[PDB]
C-alpha cells in the first residue's frame, strides 16, 4: 500500500506540481487501500486549512472526501460532517469556503448517509449562499445546491418543507450568477450556469415557477454585447436546453417570439468575414444563436418561431449592415428544417428573399443565400427546384467570379441540390451547357474538397435526366476512373483524398440507375469489382461507399445480382455488428447504407434471398434491441425483408383478401416472417418515449397494411397485435402518449398525429366493414380534431375522416354522423384547405349512402358553389396548390352527387361552372367521377352535355397528352425515382369507345385534333 | 428515398 506514500508526497514535495499530482493519485488509490487511519486524516485536514495555494488546498480536500465516503460506509467517523458544518459557519471566510468545498466534494461522492443530512446542507446552504465575504463561497454552495435537489427527490414522497426551501434558494442562485458576471469571474460564472441548467432537470416542486423568468434573464444576458462572449454563448446554450427539456413552460409565457427574436440579434453580430469565406467554431455568440433558432424551430409552433423570423425578413434584407441581411438569410435556413411546412408556405417571400442575397455586393451575404438555398433544396426538394429558371443563370455566374474557396464549394453545392430534383423534361433544356461546364469546373478546380462538389453535382445532372445521360456517360466515366484508382490503399491519403473517392464510387452507381443496365453493361465488371475491393477497405466512409453502390447496383441488374449474395452478405453482417463506439460517425453512416443495401438485395433477388432471411432478421433484431443510432432504420430493413418474402411468394401489392382472416393467407413460413417482425414493431412503440421511433414505426406499419393487408397485424382470428396497436395509435390521437408525455404544436408533434390518423386509414382499406369495431373508440377522438383550434389539426383529421369513409365504402355503418360532421366543416369552417378537404369526404359519403340525403344537397351545393367562389378569388403556389386542389375536390364532389341524385340537381348552371375549372392541374384522381359522369351524360344524350361538345373535347385533349408525357417518364426516368390521369385500364377504354361515337357522331371532330386521332385509331 | 443518397 503506497497510500500514505502519496499523501507525504501531496504535502511535503518540494515542488508544488508534486503535491497536487500526488493528490491527484491518492484520491484514486483511497478506494483500492484504505490501523493509524487517524495519523493520516489530521494530516489533511491541517494541509487543507493552512495551505497557501488554494489548488494544493483542493487536493487535500478530494482525498479526505473519498476517505469520508469510505467510513460512513462503516458508520465511522461521526465527527467529519459536524465538523465540516461547524467550520462553514466560522467566522474566518478561508476557513468557510474550504469547508464548503469539502462538503461539495462529500456530495459528488454520492454517498447514501449524505441523504440522513438534506436539512443541514438545505439550512447551511441557505446561509452560505449569501456570504458577503467570499464569492468563491457562494458559488460553491450554488453548486452543491444540485446535489441536495437530487438527494431529497431519491426519496419516495419528495419532502414539501425541504422543496420550499430549495425553492426560495433560487433567487439567490440569480444573484450569485449577477455578482460572477461583474466581477469578471467567467470561471464561476459557467460553474452557475450549470447549476441552472440542472434546474430544468428538477421536479416542479422545487423550482417554483422560476424557469420562466430564468429563461427570461437568460436572454437578458445574451443579447447584452457588453459581456465578454463566452458568458453569452453559456446564455443561449442555457436557453436551448430549457427548448428541449422544458418547453412546456415555455409555452405558458410565449416565450417562443421573444427567444427567436433575442437569438435573431445575436446572429446579426460581427462575424469574422474573412474565416467564414475561407475556413473549413460555435463558441462565438452569432453561431450559438443559429442553433437555438435551430431548436426552436424543431420544438415550437411555426406561430412562435418563423412568424417572428417571417415578420423581420423584409427590413432585415434590405438593412445596410451586411451583417443583418446575413443573419435573416441563415436564420431562415435553420428554420426550414423543423418547420418545412411552414416556410414552404412563405415561398412567396422567401424565394425572392434568397434570389436578393445571389445578387448582393458582399460575399458573406451571397454566402448565407447560397447556405440558404442548400437547406431548402435538402428539405423541401422539389419545390425549390422549380424556380431553377431564375437560380442556375445566378448561380452559375458565381461560380465564375468567385473569389473564396468556400462560396465556390456552396454555389458548386447548390447547384447540386438543385438539379437533383429538377424534373425530367426541364433539365433536358439545360444538359449540354451544364455538361461542359460541370466538366470544365472539374479540370480547373484542383483541391479535393471542391472536386467532390463538382463530382456530386455532375451526379445529380444524370439522376434528373435519367436515359438523357447516355451521351454523356461513358465520356464522364472515363474522366472519373482515375479518382477511383488503388481502392484498397487508404495510408497517406487525407479525409478528403477518402471523400473524393467515396463520392464518385457513389455517383458513377447513380449514372448506371439513370442509363440502364445495357449502357452500363460496358463498366459493370471492372466497377463491381472495385466496390468490392472497397468494402473489404478498413475506412468505414469508403466501405459505405462501396453498399452504396451495391445498392444502386441492386436496382439496375434485379435478380442478375443473385450470384453476389455469398460475398456481400457476409460484409454486411460484419458491417451491421461493428461497435458504435464518443460515437463514431463515420461507422453509424456506413451501417445506414449497408442497411440499405440489405434491403434492396432482398427485394432484387426475389427467390434466391431466402436462405438469408433468418441471418438477416437476427441480425437487424440485435440492433434494434442494442444500436444507439440505427434502431429505425435497422427496423426499416426487416419490414423491406418482408416486403421480398411476401413479393417471393407471389403475393401481389395490394391484391389482399379484404377483412378479417379467421386463418392466413400466406404461406405457415412467411407468416413466422411477419410476426417476427410484427413483434418487434409492437415492442418498439409501447411505453416508448422517443417520438423518432413511434413515428418510423407507425409509418412502416401503415405502408405494409396498405401493400399486403390485415395479415402484417393479424392472422388466425388473433386480435391481440391490432388491439395493442390501436390502443398506441388512439392514445397518441388523445395526447397522452409516452412520447408526448414527457394548443399550437410543433410540425413534428402534427406528423405524430398524421401517421397514427393515417394507421386508421390503412386499417379501415384493409378492414371495410370489418374496421367499424375498431374506429368506434377512435371516431368521437377524431370527430372531435375536426374541431381544433389548430387549422392544421383540423386539415389532417378531415382528411383522415374522408379516406376513412373510402375504405369502409357503403359498408359503412357510420355514414349518416360522418356526413353531418363534414358538412358542418364544409359550411363553416373558416380555412379553405380544411373546407376543400371536407368536400372531397362528403361527396364520398353521399356516393355511398343509401338513405335519403335530398335535404342536405340545397345547402352543400350553396356551399360548394362559395368555395368554388373564394378560390376563384384567390387565383405564391402555396396559394395555387390550395386552389387548384380545391377545384378538383369541388368538381369531384359535384359530380359524385350528380351521379347519385342527378335529378335533385339542376345540371344547367351546375355543368357550365364544371367545364369552367376543367382540365385539371393536380388531383386528377377527382377525373374518376368526372368521367363517368361525361359517360352518363353523353350516353342520354343529355343536351346541356351535348351543346358543350367542344370543351369536353379539348379537356380530352389535355388529358391524353398527359397520359403520353406521362408513359414517356416512365421508361426515361431514373430508376427509382399519382401523376396517373385514369384511375383504371376499364375507365380508360370506357373514355375512348366514347370518343370513337363523338367521332361517329359531331362530324368527327375528334379525329380533327392529333391528340385523339391518334386514340381513336 | 426519392433522393440519390441513401444515408
Amino acid at each position: 500500500a503506497a497510500l500514505p506514500a502519496l499523501i507525504h508526497i501531496l504535502q511535503n514535495s518540494s515542488n508544488d506540481g508534486i503535491k497536487q499530482l500526488a493528490g491527484v493519485e491518492a484520491r484514486k488509490q483511497v478506494s483500492k487501500h484504505w490501523a493509524t487511519q487517524t495519523s493520516v486524516k489530521q494530516s489533511l485536514l491541517n494541509s487543507a486549512f493552512n495551505e497557501g495555494k488554494d489548488a494544493v488546498r483542493h487536493a487535500n480536500a478530494r482525498v479526505i472526501a473519498s476517505i469520508g465516503s469510505e467510513e460512513l460506509d462503516e458508520k465511522k467517523w461521526p465527527e467529519l460532517i459536524p465538523n465540516l458544518l461547524q467550520a462553514a459557519c466560522d467566522s474566518n471566510p478561508k476557513i468557510r469556503e474550504t469547508a464548503i468545498f469539502i462538503i461539495l466534494s462529500l456530495l459528488e461522492s454520492f454517498n447514501a448517509n449524505l441523504a440522513l443530512h438534506i436539512d443541514d446542507f438545505l439550512n447551511l446552504f441557505a446561509q452560505t449562499i449569501n456570504d458577503s465575504a467570499s464569492l468563491e463561497t457562494r458559488s460553491l454552495s450554488a453548486q452543491a445546491l444540485s446535489y441536495v435537489s437530487s438527494l431529497i427527490e431519491e426519496e419516495g414522497e419528495i419532502n414539501p418543507q425541504y422543496a420550499a426551501k430549495f425553492a426560495s434558494l433560487i433567487p439567490s442562485v440569480v444573484q450569485v450568477l449577477d455578482a460572477t458576471i461583474r466581477e469578471g469571474d467567467t470561471t464561476n460564472t459557467k460553474l452557475i450556469f450549470n447549476c441552472l441548467n440542472d434546474f430544468l432537470l428538477l421536479d416542479s416542486q422545487l423550482t417554483g415557477n422560476t424557469i420562466a423568468d430564468l429563461v427570461k434573464l437568460a436572454l437578458q444576458i445574451a443579447v447584452n454585447s457588453d459581456v465578454d462572449e463566452d458568458i453569452r454563448v453559456f446564455a443561449v446554450q442555457f436557453v436551448t436546453s430549457a427548448l428541449v427539456y422544458r418547453k412546456s413552460k415555455i409555452n405558458q409565457a410565449k416565450l417562443g417570439p421573444e427567444i427567436t427574436l433575442a437569438a435573431l440579434k445575436v446572429a446579426s453580430e460581427e462575424i469574422d468575414v474573412e474565416d467564414e469565406l475561407t475556413n473549413e467554431e460555435e463558441n462565438t455568440p452569432a453561431l450559438t444563436a443559429l442553433r437555438l433558432i435551430s431548436n426552436a424551430s424543431g420544438e415550437l409552433s411555426p406561430s412562435q418561431v418563423g412568424v417572428p423570423i417571417i415578420e423581420h425578413l423584409p427590413t432585415m434584407l434590405s438593412s445596410s449592415n451586411p451583417f443583418e441581411r446575413r443573419s435573416i438569410l441563415l436564420a431562415i435556413s435553420v428554420l426550414v428544417t423543423g418547420s418545412p411546412d411552414y416556410t414552404l408556405s412563405q415561398f412567396d417571400k422567401i424565394i425572392p428573399a434568397t434570389v436578393t442575397g445571389l445578387k448582393d455586393s458582399e460575399a458573406v451575404v451571397q454566402l448565407a443565400a447560397l447556405k440558404c438555398i442548400v437547406q431548402l433544396s435538402t428539405n423541401l426538394q422539389d419545390e425549390v427546384a422549380r424556380y431553377h429558371e431564375q437560380y442556375l443563370p445566378l448561380v452559375i455566374d458565381i461560380i465564375d467570379s468567385a473569389k473564396h474557396v468556400v462560396i465556390y464549394k456552396y454555389a458548386t453545392l447548390a447547384l447540386d441540390g438543385l438539379l437533383e430534383f429538377i424534373a425530367h423534361n426541364d433539365i433536358i433544356k439545360y444538359l449540354d451547357p451544364l455538361m461542359n461546364k460541370l466538366f470544365q469546373m472539374l479540370e480547373t478546380q484542383q483541391s479535393p474538397k471542391l472536386r467532390a462538389a463538382i463530382v456530386s453535382a455532375i451526379g445529380s445532372c444524370a439522376f434528373a435526366a435519367g436515359s438523357g445521360f447516355v451521351p454523356y456517360f461513358k465520356t464522364s466515366v472515363q474522366y472519373l476512373q482515375q479518382f477511383i484508382q488503388n481502392v484498397s490503399q487508404i495510408e497517406g491519403l487525407s479525409e478528403d483524398d477518402i471523400e473524393l473517392k467515396a463520392l464518385t464510387f457513389e455517383n458513377i452507381s447513380t449514372m448506371g440507375r439513370a442509363v440502364k443496365s445495357a449502357a452500363f453493361a460496358e463498366y459493370a465488371e471492372p466497377l463491381v469489382n472495385a466496390a468490392y475491393e472497397a468494402i473489404k477497405t478498413d475506412s468505414a466512409r469508403l466501405r459505405e461507399s462501396g453498399y452504396a453502390f451495391i445498392a444502386n447496383m441492386a436496382k439496375v441488374y434485379g435478380k442478375d445480382f443473385a450470384p453476389f449474395l455469398q460475398t456481400i452478405i457476409p460484409e454486411i453482417f460484419k458491417t451491421l455488428e461493428q461497435e458504435e463506439y464518443t460515437v463514431n460517425t463515420g461507422i453509424a453512416y456506413e451501417k445506414e447504407v449497408a442497411a440499405a443495401a440489405l434491403s434492396e438485395l432482398a427485394i432484387a433477388s426475389k427467390e434466391h434471398f431466402l436462405e438469408y432471411v433468418e441471418p438477416s432478421l437476427k441480425v437487424l433484431a440485435e440492433q434494434v434491441n442494442e444500436s444507439y443510432g440505427l434502431k429505425e432504420t435497422a427496423l426499416h430493413s426487416m419490414w423491406a425483408i418482408v416486403k421480398a418474402v411476401l413479393l417471393t411468394a407471389n403475393l401481389k401489392e395490394g391484391e389482399y383478401p379484404k377483412g378479417v382472416p379467421s386463418g392466413s393467407y400466406v404461406d405457415a413460413s412467411a407468416l413466422a416472417v411477419i410476426q417476427t417482425v410484427r413483434e418487434v414493431s409492437l415492442n418498439n412503440v409501447i411505453e416508448e418515449v422517443e417520438t423518432s421511433m413511434v413515428i418510423s414505426v407507425f409509418q412502416d406499419l401503415s405502408e405494409m397494411l396498405r401493400l399486403f393487408g390485415p395479415i402484417i397485424i393479424m392472422d388466425n382470428g388473433d386480435s391481440t397485435h391490432l388491439d395493442q396497436l390501436c390502443r398506441e395509435a388512439l392514445s397518441v390521437l388523445k395526447g397522452e402518449h409516452a412520447c408526448q408525455t414527457i394548443l399550437d404544436a410543433s410540425e413534428t408533434e402534427a406528423t405524430l398525429l398524421d401517421v397514427a390518423l393515417d394507421i386508421y386509414v390503412a386499417l379501415s382499406t384493409n378492414l371495410v366493414g370489418g374496421f367499424a369495431q375498431v374506429f368506434t373508440t377512435a371516431k368521437p377522438v377524431i370527430l372531435q380534431l375536426c374541431q381544433s383550434k389548430s387549422k392544421n389539426k383540423r386539415s389532417f383529421a378531415v382528411g383522415a375522416l374522408s379516406e376513412i369513409a373510402l375504405g369502409m365504402r357503403d359498408e359503412n355503418p357510420f355514414i349518416q354522423e360522418l356526413l353531418e360532421a363534414l358538412i358542418i366543416s364544409l359550411t363553416n369552417d373558416k380555412s379553405l384547405e380544411v373546407r376543400c378537404n371536407a368536400s372531397y369526404g362528403v361527396g364520398l359519403l353521399i356516393e355511398y349512402s343509401s338513405f335519403d340525403v335530398s335535404a342536405i344537397y340545397s345547402p352543400v351545393l350553396k356551399s360548394l358553389y362559395e368555395i368554388l367562389s373564394v378560390a376563384d378569388e384567390k387565383n405564391d403556389e402555396a396559394t395555387k396548390e390550395i386552389v387548384d386542389r380545391t377545384f378538383s375536390n369541388v368538381c369531384g364532389c359535384v359530380a359524385r352527387m350528380i351521379l347519385k341524385h342527378q335529378n335533385l340537381v339542376p345540371l344547367e348552371h351546375t355543368i357550365p361552372a364544371l367545364l369552367s375549372h376543367l382540365p385539371f392541374n393536380t388531383a386528377f384522381e377527382e377525373y374518376d367521377p368526372i368521367f363517368k359522369l361525361f359517360l352518363k351524360l353523353f350516353q342520354e344524350q343529355n343536351s346541356t352535355i351535348i351543346n358543350e361538345a367542344p370543351k369536353v373535347i379539348a379537356i380530352f385533349a389535355t388529358v391524353f397528352e398527359k397520359e403520353s408525357e406521362r408513359i414517356e417518364l416512365e421508361t426515361n426516368s431514373t430508376l427509382g425515382r399519382k401523376r396517373k390521369q385514369f384511375q383504371s385500364e376499364e375507365i380508360k377504354q370506357q373514355v375512348i369507345e366514347l370518343l370513337k361515337h363523338l367521332n361517329q357522331q359531331f362530324n368527327g371532330a375528334v379525329a380533327q385534333n392529333p391528340v385523339l386521332a391518334q386514340v381513336i385509331a | 428515398g426519392g433522393a440519390k443518397r441513401h444515408r
